[PDB]
């Protein structure tokens, strides 16, 4: 006759984690790497999105 | 990079006149606010007047009732009418921009009077 033993399956190799770099690079540089600073007064505040 | 164009020294003799100039030729976030600073060699810097785009005048009293400032909002271009020059009034002027952003400085003009 013809019997079932058990049960057979595939196991995940690797486990897979993207979620989307996309975009562009950021403005920090001229930040942080700014040749000159403002003042204490006329604050320099740079938008990062 | 706002940049700041500062002209108009030179070497006068005593009661003469000497008339300055700067300009900002960059973005320019939002109505700005004109300034000056003096500094003599060995001093710190003494404001001369930093009279807004609109108003409040901000004149210090080293040099008051000689000195005057005119603004030309067609173009942002800033010019100092200098009187009645004296040598303890000479010293480096640097034009200031307060923006909206950031405040800049100029290269740096030399007034020297003598006799
Ligand atoms: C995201 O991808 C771009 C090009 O695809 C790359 O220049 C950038 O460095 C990436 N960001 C990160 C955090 O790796
Ligand atoms: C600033 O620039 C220098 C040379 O270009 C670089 O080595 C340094 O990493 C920069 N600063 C930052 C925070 O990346």
């Amino acid at each position: 006759g013809i019997y079932q033993t058990s049960n057979f399956r595939v196991q995940p190799t690797e486990s897979i984690v993207r979620f989307p770099n996309i975009t562009n690079l950021c403005p920090f540089g001229e930040v942080f790497n700014a040749t000159r600073f403002a003042s204490v007064y006329a604050w320099n505040r740079k938008r990062i999105s | 990079q706002v940049q700041l164009q500062e002209s108009g020294g030179g070497l006068v003799q005593a009661g003469g006149s000497l008339r300055l100039s700067c300009a900002a030729s960059g973005s320019i976030f939002s109505p700005n606010t004109m300034g000056w600073f003096r500094q003599a060699l060995g001093k710190q810097r003494e404001m001369v007047a930093v009279i807004s785009s609109i108003a409040s005048t901000q004149y210090a009293n080293f040099v008051k009732g000689r000195f005057t400032i005119t603004r030309d909002n067609t173009k942002n271009t800033v010019h100092l009418q200098m009187n009645s020059l004296i040598p303890e009034d000479t010293a480096v002027y640097y034009c200031y921009a307060v923006d909206k952003s950031q405040d800049y400085w100029g290269q740096g003009t030399q007034v020297t009077v003598s006799s």
